């Protein structure tokens, strides 16, 4: 024989302030304990397990399904954190495109990594026996136990340090690994190709690690958690919508779930009507009707996944180029591609939940989301194509309050475009009627007043019924702007109006607020004043709107 | 030579926090750097058996093209024992010129106590996650750690004394990987003396303080007003009587009485003018009863004037100001309000350690999207303060300008 390297074993412990598993053995059927019995046998006589002695206080559950099933749900409560590799999952459009990508998977997978000798006492079991007219027969595991806390993060970092001398020993090749499954690559010829794929798998065998022999088991396409790899492109595996007149609740998670999923690659997909309905969740049993623009934004997610659409892998050596479009109703989509025509992945942005907001906040967030996403997937910032002018963009972060900023960006013009559609003097104006507004409200009896009196003399109070002290302040400058010239002076003591107003929103989700919008983007020029309430300013009056 | 034994505070477990997403370029910088330290003892790789991580980034210092590795240790220094305690030197704000050094590189030279070396862990991340990341652990003192120079205290003070025995009239006070210099002395002198420390830590930015003060609230000096020139005014005043107690403003409102347009002049009375200049009086005294708190927090609030001007207020309790200052140097950050108000941050940081020896909670103008996703970029600081957003226009906005 050929002593095959061995592989040093990982310190594991358990959780502070605890001791190892001791659960009583389920009742087995005598059918289920022969099976077990035998499979148990042949693999003690490989080597995975060994018999125990009673000294050994824990103990583990198994049942036979044959194949056995240790249940280790209360030794993994009880074993120690590890640094999971799993977060976050590697996408398509990130991956460099070779002339050749091989498969291997590795069988005996957990069952060829040693188990630290400290911690095997830890992963006992027994055997029922029959009648049990006998005691059970002990047994502990020498290696990874499938199920284990720790099996996949050990497993994956042996792996690594295995497969490290090789990589660096052949850079002319990437190796990737996914659990079970090693993805090589290359752009070199296909028979030095298989040749370096052979010297890799007797490299792995050297650690005595068996991969398929024959030809490899599986080729192109390849079907990985949700999408089909494909020589020249990849793609997501065929969506399942499934049609019924009566939804729930959960269908509705799972549609969404689907649809957003698909976004990924199929462009136009909309999923806000239908996410409505997921107000007053946890209630999975319910049937919730469908209206006319969620059953024709369905129609349209048919009409998109009608005809399939692949996504294609990227390339270091050219640009990354990211276009955005707006949607209306918050919502966004946009495109992450190199050469036209020819997407490496696409996506959709929703607006955030809020009062108000403008359109120019939304792009700048989306923008954000573009950005993150494209760091983790390519490790690169990508120039942007954004349906707004240069200039507007200029003006807006130039007068913002807040800081903002987006990275390299061309306009791109491709309606409908994103405009500013008013803006406020900055100093009052000369020649402009100024409108002293005032707003009040009875908290009692709900009763109101609005109004306005101006330097001309021109005044108005409107009483009001079902109302607040905010709403008649709006109320107050809304008519200010209703009868006014096309330039304005208006003040206000409503630090919440001036708050709303200086915020800039082009829509909201109050009417007033909305009509006050529309009635400023008729105007040419608007100065809005603030003054403190109460100090007996002139002009002010607050003993208008308070009878 | 000899490790000093640290432990965590009662009922915290080790940092676990999540490691995120770096370009390809910072991620090769690290990959470089981290590899040469493994070379140097300074680190070593971990198995997954530590599950235990730090945030690390990498940077670029000033006048310096070579890159830098820096750790975010929060979470780590909020979840480290409190070390003890050496009073912060009052004197070190009242000196004419400060000048900080960076003594970093001396960490590295003491070893990391064995037990404790598993919560340092950090993660180089890997591009569109096809690798758990490199990780590593810290052997010897990391820059960043609050225990770093807790532990290096007595190091210092035995490289430092000499020194220290020979300028009695030079301040020296230290912060995390900092140390800060305070003189009289002439900037050329300055420089030569910063040499001469410096060739004295090697064999073992100029800043002024003094053009540095707090900020009184002006009032304007016209000849005419306008109806919006007092409102604004008034305004102002009624505002600053938060703050000053004897602000009075019912004289300058009874200019205003009528409903007049906001560009017509209107001559004031001689109450009004009176009860103006009184006003003034008031807001040239300083404010009263207020005291630094060292068990409090300082709390940071910025706005955004615009044309590259920042204002800042330093506080702990509400209207009581204990630090305010104007931020508006340009220095490449001309067309990018991030990058202003980044290093707006990190000025109104220094200063904040040079007064009182602690960094303040910053209260930033700007998205958590935005802020997150860019600050990184134009980050020269080897510590890190903590910040929160408002997403709230404030009106006193033109009340500092
Ligand atoms: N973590 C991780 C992970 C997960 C799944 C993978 C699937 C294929 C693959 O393959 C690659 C392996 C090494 C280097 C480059 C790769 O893919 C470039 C794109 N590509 C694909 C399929 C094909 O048939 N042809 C191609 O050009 C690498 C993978 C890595």
């Amino acid at each position: 024989m050929v002593p095959i390297s061995p592989i040093e074993t990982v310190p594991v412990k358990l959780k502070p302030g605890m001791d190892g598993p001791k659960v009583k053995q389920w009742p087995l059927t005598e059918e289920k304990i022969k099976a077990l019995v035998e499979i148990c046998t042949e693999m003690e006589k490989e080597g995975k397990i060994s018999k125990i002695g009673p000294e050994n206080p824990y103990n583990t559950p198994v049942f036979a399904i044959w194949r056995k099933l240790v249940d280790f749900r209360e030794l993994n409560k009880r074993t120690q954190d590890f640094w999971e590799v799993q977060l976050g999952i590697p996408h398509p459009a990130g991956l460099k495109k070779k002339k050749s990508v091989t498969v291997l998977d590795v069988g005996d997978a957990y069952f060829s990594v040693p188990l630290d000798e400290d911690f095997r006492k830890y992963t006992a079991f027994t055997i029922p026996s029959i009648n049990n007219e006998t005691p059970g027969i002990r047994y502990q595991y020498n290696v990874l136990p499938q199920g284990w806390k720790g099996s996949p993060a050990i497993f994956q970092s042996s792996m690594t340090k295995i497969l490290e001398p090789f990589a660096a020993q052949n850079p002319d090749i990437v190796i990737c690994q996914y659990m079970d499954d090693l993805y090589v690559g290359s752009d070199l010829e296909i028979g030095q190709h298989r040749t370096k794929i052979e010297e890799l798998r007797q490299h792995l065998l050297r650690w005595g690690l068996t991969t398929p022999d024959k030809k490899h088991q599986k080729e192109p396409p390849f079907l990985w958690m949700g999408y089909e790899l494909h020589p020249d492109k990849w793609t997501v595996q065929p969506i399942v919508l499934p049609e019924k007149d009566s939804w729930t609740v959960n269908d509705i998670q799972k549609l969404v779930g689907k649809l957003n999923w698909a976004s990924q690659i199929y462009p136009g997909i909309k999923v806000r009507q239908l996410s409505k309905l997921l107000r007053g969740t946890k209630a999975l049993t319910e049937v919730i009707p469908l209206t006319e623009e969620a059953e024709l934004e369905l129609a349209e997610n048919r009409e998109i996944l009608k005809e399939p659409v692949h996504g294609v892998y990227y390339d270091p050596s050219k640009d990354l180029i990211a276009e955005i479009q707006k949607q209306g109703q918050g919502q966004w989509t946009y495109q992450i591609y190199q050469e036209p025509f020819k997407n490496l992945k696409t996506g959709k942005y929703a607006r955030m939940r809020g009062a108000h907001t403008n359109d120019v906040k939304q792009l700048t967030e989306a923008v954000q989301k573009i950005t993150t996403e494209s760091i983790v997937i390519w490790g690169k910032t990508p120039k942007f194509k954004l349906p707004i002018q240069k200039e507007t963009w200029e003006t807006w972060w130039t007068e913002y309050w807040q800081a903002t900023w987006i990275p390299e960006w061309e306009f791109v013009n491709t309606p409908p475009l994103v405009k500013l559609w008013y803006q406020l003097e900055k100093e009052p104006i000369v020649g402009a009627e100024t409108f002293y507004v005032d707003g009040a409200a009875n908290r009692e009896t709900k009763l109101g007043k609005a109004g306005y009196v101006t330097n001309k003399g021109r005044q108005k109070v409107v009483p009001l019924t079902n109302t607040t002290n905010q709403k008649t302040e709006l109320q107050a400058i809304y008519l200010a702007l209703q009868d006014s010239g096309l330039e304005v002076n208006i003040v206000t003591d409503s630090q919440y109006a001036l708050g709303i107003i200086q915020a800039q929103p082009d829509k909201s989700e109050s009417e007033l607020v909305n009509q006050i919008i529309e009635q400023l983007i008729k105007k040419e020029k608007v100065y809005l004043a603030w003054v403190p309430a109460h100090k007996g300013i002139g002009g002010n009056e607050q003993v208008d709107k308070l009878v | 030579i000899e490790t000093v034994p640290v432990k965590l505070k009662p009922g915290m477990d080790g940092p676990k926090v999540k490691q995120w997403p770096l370009t390809e370029e910072k991620i090769k910088a690290l990959v470089e750097i981290c590899t040469e330290m493994e070379k140097e003892g300074k680190i070593s790789k971990i198995g997954p058996e530590n599950p235990y991580n730090t945030p690390v980034f990498a940077i670029k210092k000033k006048d310096s093209t070579k890159w830098r590795k820096l750790v975010d240790f929060r979470e780590l220094n909020k979840r480290t024992q409190d070390f003890w305690g050496i009073p912060h030197p009052a004197g070190l704000k009242k000196k004419k010129s400060v000048t900080v050094l960076d003594v970093g590189d001396a960490y590295f030279s003491v070893p990391l106590d064995e037990d404790f070396r598993k919560y340092t862990a950090f993660t180089i991340p890997s591009i569109n996650n096809e690798t758990p990341g490199i990780r590593y652990q810290y052997n010897v003192l990391p820059q960043g750690w609050k225990g770093s120079p807790a532990i290096f205290q007595s190091s210092m003070t035995k490289i430092l004394e000499p020194f220290k025995k020979q300028n009695p009239d030079i301040v020296i006070y230290q912060y995390m990987d900092d140390l800060y210099v305070g003189s009289d002395l002439e900037i050329g002198q300055h420089r030569t003396k910063i040499e001469e420390l410096r060739q004295h830590l090697l064999r073992w930015y100029e800043l002024h303080p003094d053009k540095w003060t707090v900020q009184p609230i002006v009032l304007p000096e016209k000849d005419s007003w306008t109806v919006n020139d007092i409102q604004k005014l008034v305004g102002k005043l009624n505002w600053a009587s938060q703050i000053y107690p004897g602000i009075k403003v019912r004289q300058l409102s009874k200019l205003l009485r009528g409903t007049k347009a906001l560009t017509e002049v209107i001559p004031l009375t001689e109450e009004a003018e009176l009860e103006l200049a009184e006003n003034r009086e008031i807001l040239k005294e300083p404010v009263h009863g207020v005291y630094y708190d060292p068990s409090k927090d300082l709390i940071a609030e910025i706005q955004k004037q615009g044309q590259g001007q920042w204002t800042y207020q330093i506080y702990q309790e509400p209207f009581k100001n204990l630090k305010t200052g104007k931020y508006a140097r340009m220095r490449g950050a001309h067309t990018n309000d991030v990058k202003q108000l980044t290093e707006a941050v990190q000025k109104i940081t220094t200063e904040s350690i040079v007064i009182w020896g602690k960094t303040p909670k910053f209260k930033l103008p700007i998205q958590k999207e935005t802020w997150e996703t860019w600050w990184t970029e134009y980050w020269q600081a080897t510590w890190i303060p903590e910040w929160e957003f408002v997403n709230t226009p404030p009106l006193v906005k033109l009340w500092y300008q």
